[PDB]
């Protein structure tokens, strides 16, 4: 259980600071370097900067020499992305990964990633509305509509319910807010005795919805 | 009265060469004030074999007393640093241990030991790892290195 | 800053078969290449370091090679875990850059699109808005057309799709087609209607509903 676990990360204004921390279990960082990482809404990795803790030594991007401090405190076994003057093209998953040439440790360990959004939006909950059939198999789901930021999750019966399941990837809309839907395709015989609930949660405007799938 | 002028190495991936404790150089990118801790090597021109584009040299590091020398380990030839009376250095007539041929074979050099021919001054590809003598110029290692004039 | 141009962007092949990524430097970068796997939604983890050398765990099928300016990844016969991205990093030369990566999405056997259609909620009517879902389960290869008709005329900008990954099990795609209207433009017109072509299909599908 070698670890490295990220934390700080969510919503900010721009030209807004954040501190993100990368926290080392299993290894000691002292003889490490972490760099951090990132990756834009659909998008490939673009470096950001790394620091050797234990000498100082740090190095930036050009895109955030000057605005981005990186640091490390030996003693904690934590590494730092200072982020200053944040603009929307900062939004990205950031990763920090660890470095050591003797012992081929070439980013052979990642965090499981924080996003950071810079966005001068409000959060806002999503509204939940059902998909029912008109009229072998059946299709029913729910329509989770203007939401932000990212991510939401959905469940049906309470987890009860993974056959058959379909969550589709949320689409920005032109409003600026987000839109997804969940469906599931169960069999027509069981329509009009079992009950299908989809469970949304959306952690960042602390919002928990219920809907019924119904006829 | 020997021929001695000072710099600094930077190699063919843009990698400096700083102090990793008493006796170790290692070479890893520097950007900013971290490029005021790389090593000023005073490279003394001294007395050997000229071949075609082969110049013979040694590299001291400016007043630490310390001369690099390819010494044997497991009899295999090692990359060593080594303290020595400053009284005494530099000289030109000097003992092959600290000699080096400073070759030119593109529009770089390579730093091959005197006493062991075949083996170059080296760096690893991961940043951050000990400068060492390395046995191959065809293998996965870099030999090919670039100067800079500091006075 | 050191480009790194990966190909194909996009390829397609069945378990069991060799595939080959290819890797472009703008300028010589030594042998300080690596390779990296990354399943979506999931930190990439190391397989080639060192433009060959296998990291530590790996499956003994991924192979790297490589040439100073050319540099290659090699898996000799797919396996269940490895639909991923891959992407070569060059980390010899700073500041360490990537290629935009290869998605490689395993091929099974043409699967037909079914489709439904949901009208919207009684719910949404009152908020002022419509949404028109368009669903096309469980399908064959990913490329697909939805065409939305209102009183059998065709539409343009008024509809999203969004597409899953390739399901667990049976490697099938999944797609949403998401047709938004005002209450007042969705009250006016009778039929909606959602056409679909697909290389599982002879002719195209349609699925409808009137409002009432």
């Amino acid at each position: 259980e070698v670890q490295l676990v990220e934390s700080g990360g969510g919503l900010v204004q721009p030209g807004g600071s954040l501190r993100l921390s990368c926290a080392a279990s299993g290894f000691t960082i002292k003889d490490m370097a972490i760099h951090w990482v990132r990756q834009a809404p659909g998008k490939g990795l673009e470096w950001v900067a790394r620091i050797w803790p234990r000498e100082g030594f740090t190095y930036y991007a050009d895109s955030v020499k000057g605005r981005f401090t990186i640091s490390a405190d030996t003693s904690k076994n934590t590494a730092y992305l200072q982020m200053n003057s944040l603009r929307a093209e900062d939004t990205a998953v950031y990763y920090c990964a660890r470095f050591n040439g003797y012992w081929n440790y070439i980013m052979d360990y990642w965090g499981q990633g924080t996003l950071v959004t810079v966005s001068s939006a409000s959060t806002k909950g999503p509204s939940v509305f059902p998909l029912a059939p008109s009229s072998g198999t059946a299709a029913l789901g729910c329509l989770v509509k203007d939401y932000f930021p990212e991510p939401v999750t959905v469940s049906w019966n309470s987890g009860a319910l993974t056959s058959g399941v379909h969550t589709f990837p949320a689409v920005l809309q032109s409003s600026g807010l987000y839109s997804l839907s969940s469906v599931v395709t169960v069999p027509s015989s069981s329509l009009g005795t079992q009950t299908y609930i989809c469970n949304v949660n959306h952690k960042p405007s602390n919002t928990k919805v219920d809907k019924k799938a119904e006829p | 009265p020997v021929r001695s002028l000072n710099c600094t190495l930077r190699d063919s991936q843009q990698k400096s060469l700083v102090m990793s404790g008493p006796y170790e150089l290692k070479a890893l990118h520097l950007q900013g004030q971290d490029m005021e801790q790389q090593v000023v090597f005073s490279m003394s021109f001294v007395q050997g074999e000229e071949s075609n584009d082969k110049i013979p040299v040694a590299l001291g590091l400016k007043e630490k007393n310390l001369y690099l020398s390819c010494v044997l380990k497991d009899d295999k030839p090692t990359l060593q640093l080594e303290s020595v009376d400053p009284k005494n250095y530099p000289k030109k007539k000097m003992e092959k241990r600290f000699v080096f041929n400073k070759i030119e074979i593109n529009n770089k050099l390579e730093f091959e030991s005197a006493q062991f021919p075949n083996w170059y001054i080296s760096t690893s590809q991961a940043e951050n790892m000990p400068v060492f003598l390395g046995g191959t110029k065809g293998g996965q290692d870099i030999t090919d290195f670039t100067m800079q004039f500091v006075s | 800053d050191i480009q790194m141009t990966q190909s194909p962007s996009s390829l397609s092949a069945s378990v069991g078969d060799r595939v080959t990524i290819t890797c472009r430097a703008s300028q010589d970068v030594s042998w300080g290449v690596a390779w990296y796997q990354q399943k979506p939604g999931k930190a990439p983890k190391l397989l080639i370091y060192s433009t060959a050398s296998l990291y530590s765990g790996v499956p003994s099928r991924f192979s790297g090679s490589g040439s100073g300016t050319d540099f290659t990844l090699t898996i000799s016969s797919l396996q269940p875990e490895d639909f991923a991205t891959y992407y070569c990093q060059q980390y010899s030369n700073f500041p360490i850059t990537f290629g935009q990566g290869t998605k490689v999405e395993i091929k099974r056997t043409v699967a037909a699109p079914s489709v439904f259609i949901f009208p919207p909620s009684d719910e949404q009517l009152k908020s002022g808005t419509a949404s028109v879902v368009c669903l096309l389960n469980n399908f064959y290869p990913r490329e697909a057309k939805v065409q939305w008709k209102v009183d059998n005329a065709l539409q343009s900008g008024n509809s999203q799709e969004s597409v899953t990954e390739q399901d667990s099990k049976d490697s099938t795609y999944s797609l949403s087609s998401t047709l938004t209207l005002s209450k007042a433009d969705y009250e006016k017109h009778k039929v909606y209607a959602c056409e679909v072509t697909h290389q599982g299909l002879s002719s195209p599908v349609t699925k409808s509903f009137n409002r009432g």
